[PDB]
């Protein structure tokens, strides 16, 4: 493998994580505002 | 069903970190096989 | 309660974790660049 | 960043870890227990 | 009962996680010393 | 430690954490399936 796939895969599982952070806290969000109520 | 749902959220966040973990440990064993 | 503030704390974990995981990336491009 | 300031943050996000996931067990302790009740 | 084992099971996941982060740190700074 | 015993801590835990995800997918599944039925 080169260090070029390597980089992009690096880069593209960075985003995915990035997006299930981002899920996660709304869902996050969710679970403690339904809680409170 | 959140709480659920959430459990799905961190497990899918620790399965996409190992996969970054598994390339990190590509990384170094590459460097090493240069280096030494 | 209790398992909503548990999920809160492994979200935090994780999002420590990968903190570090960038950090050991930034480490192995320094690595690999010098080498190059 | 440079080599020194890449280690002290390796240290400082560790310890945050360790400090996070010690309070996880004792909530999971503590869910445990719940669970019964 | 489900609910509390899966946070178990999420918890002891990160927990190995930081493991390999610990033994990726531990390469690269033998990487670093070895070219630096 | 040296590289020796670090390549069989790698494949150590890296086992270990397969074997936890695939307990941890597979729980996922059930609380579904209970939540749902």
């Amino acid at each position: 493998m080169t260090w070029e796939t390597w980089e992009r895969e690096i880069e593209n599982y960075t985003k995915q994580i990035y997006k299930i952070l981002e899920e996660s806290q709304e869902q996050q969000d969710r679970n403690e505002k339904d809680l409170l109520e | 069903s959140g709480i659920v749902q959430q459990q799905n959220n961190l497990l899918r966040a620790i399965e996409a970190q190992q996969h970054l973990l598994q390339l990190t440990v590509w990384g170094i064993k590459q460097l090493q096989a240069r280096i030494l």
